[PDB]
Formats: structure tokens, sequence, C-alpha cells
């Protein structure tokens, strides 16, 4: 209740909130049940603020950053039990929220050697581990949305769509939902923006 | 302090957003640079439609003084249309 308007944005969080149902397939296959959110828009238009929300109000949530994440800390890594001696697996981000949600901010400041592995988690929902003698498929069943900038500061109406987005067209398909959000001068939205912002603080 | 008022005067960047409504705005009835009759307050100032505008006969409106206004404030350009004066 803390951001004005947005409607749409929040009712598709409301769908991603009550998710689908999965269907299983002959084959071995299953067609997801979870929705995916992308925002591009220009700065400081409340979009990292309801990430932030999703994080709060969801049973189960995980935050991520571009920058400050790697590929074997979303999937998984190899470490070893001190008690026993055993060498085994400790969870990442992805994996850890099985029937749950991951905000990711930043989303197009990552690099694409780790852009690679979300890729697989959002088409198989599915890791694959075969490393140092672990042969392993784990299960990740997790929601995506996510919050980006296009390439230059602001969006530009007078260039293609796929020039203001730097992600690639692959990446790009596996979202349900893209929405584009642009800040415009008009003197009643600012009259009524900055009479909400005052109230609230 | 009067007794009668208590709508209340409103400062005139008060209506830089507004698109309708009334407003009674108390200020300098003077003349803009540009030669356009304008009111002016410690806030800001305006630019003033003179042409149907019913003043209150009793007393002289001369350029330099307080008056106090009424009337309607547009936003496709920053004009308050005047309907009473006094
Ligand atoms: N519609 C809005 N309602 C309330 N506050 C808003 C709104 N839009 C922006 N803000 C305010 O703007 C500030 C920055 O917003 P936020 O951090 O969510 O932006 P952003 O889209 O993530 O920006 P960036 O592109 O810089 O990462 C916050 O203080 C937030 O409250
Ligand atoms: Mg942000």
């Amino acid at each position: 209740p803390s951001i004005y308007g947005h409607d749409h944005i929040k009712k598709a969080i409301l769908l991603m909130l009550m998710g689908g149902v999965e269907k299983n397939l002959e084959n071995g296959s299953h067609l997801r049940g979870d929705i995916n959110i992308l925002m591009v828009g220009d700065p400081s238009t409340a979009k990292s603020q309801l990430l932030r929300f999703v994080l709060n109000t969801a049973s189960l949530a995980i935050a991520t950053t571009g920058r400050g994440s790697s590929g074997v800390g979303l999937t998984a890594a190899v470490t070893t039990d001190r008690e026993t001696g055993e060498r085994r697996l400790e969870a990442g981000a992805m994996v850890l929220a099985d029937r749950g949600v991951v905000c990711i901010d930043e989303f197009d400041k990552m690099t694409d050697v780790d852009r690679v592995a979300i890729h697989e988690v959002m088409e198989q929902q599915t890791v694959t581990i075969a490393k140092a003698g672990i042969h392993t498929t784990l299960n990740a069943r997790c929601s995506v949305i996510a919050a980006a900038n296009p390439v230059f500061g602001q969006y530009d109406v007078n260039r293609d769509p796929h020039q203001n987005i730097a992600l690639p067209d692959s990446l790009l398909s596996r979202f349900d939902l893209l929405f584009v959000v642009t800040d415009d001068i008009n003197e009643i939205r600012d009259r009524s923006i900055s009479e909400h912002v005052l109230r609230t603080h | 302090r009067n007794e009668n008022f208590q709508m209340s005067i409103t400062p005139i960047k008060n209506l830089l957003g507004r698109d309708a409504q009334n407003f009674l705005l108390l200020g300098l009835l003077n003349k803009n640079f540009k030669g356009n009759w304008s009111l002016e307050d410690p806030s800001g100032s305006v630019e003033i439609d003179i042409s149907q505008t019913i003043p209150t006969q009793g007393h002289y409106y001369v350029p330099g003084c307080m008056v106090l206004v009424e009337g309607i404030y547009y936003s496709v350009g920053n004009k308050f249309h005047v309907t009473s004066m006094t």
C-alpha cells in the first residue's frame, strides 16, 4: 500500500503468489506451473521496492543480486562433512527455494558465465551435478521475478525493443510477462505522487 | 481574522497541479514584464484574465493594491480565469 500506481504489476504479482496447476506428462515430462515476470524500466521507478515486498509477504523467498552471485553459488557446491568425513553437496540459492520464489535484482549486470546456469533452471527446473564423483539431479521448482535496466540510462522509444534490452532472446523467451515501465513528466501525476510520498514520510 | 472567512485563501503555488476547482487568491494586482495583468503573493505569481470579470462596484481597482479574487485555474496554459473581484 506504500506504492502509488502500478496496478497491473501488482495484479501479476498476486497471480504469481497463486501459481498454476502443474501437469505431469508422459516421456518423463512436466508442464511448469510457475509464472515468471521481468520488469524493465527507468531509474527510480519502484522496481526494487516490489521485490523487497515479495521477499516479506511470500512464504518462501530468496534474494539475489546480479554482480554478487556465481553459478556455483546458485545451483550447488561440493563441500566436506567434518564430523563424519565424506564429501557432500551444499545447496545453492535456486535449489533452496524449491516451491518458492527467487527475486533477482540488477539482472542485466550478471556475467554471461553466471547467466547460463539460470537458463537451465528456467527450462528443465532441474540441476545436474557431475563433479568430484557426485552424479546427481536436484529438484528446483521456483518462480522468478526479476528487475533490470535498459542498455542506456533510460528507455528509448525511437529505437527497436531488442536494442534497448541487452538480454539474449533465449533468456527473454522464458518469462511469462515482460513489463516495460516509463516515467513520464506530467504536472497532475507529480502533484499526486509528491503528496502521497510526503504523506508516507 | 475576518468573521466571514474561516472558502479560505490559498497560496498561489498550490495551484500548479490542479486542473479544476475554485480558489480564493489574495495578492498584488500589477502588470508582468510582458504587459499582461497578473497577481503576485510572496509564494509566487500568476497571470489573470479579465475578459469575463464582474467586479463589486463601490470602490477603486488601481494597480498596486491588494485584491480578493475568485475563479478557476487552467493548466493547459497558466491562467486564473476570474469570475469575481473585491
Ligand atoms: N511510485 C512510487 N511510489 C512511492 N515511492 C516511489 C515510487 N517510485 C519511486 N519511489 C521511491 O523512489 C526511491 C527509489 O526506488 P527504487 O529503489 O525502488 O527504484 P529502482 O527502480 O530500483 O531504481 P534503480 O533503477 O536506480 O535501481 C524509493 O525511495 C522509493 O520509495
Ligand atoms: Mg534498484
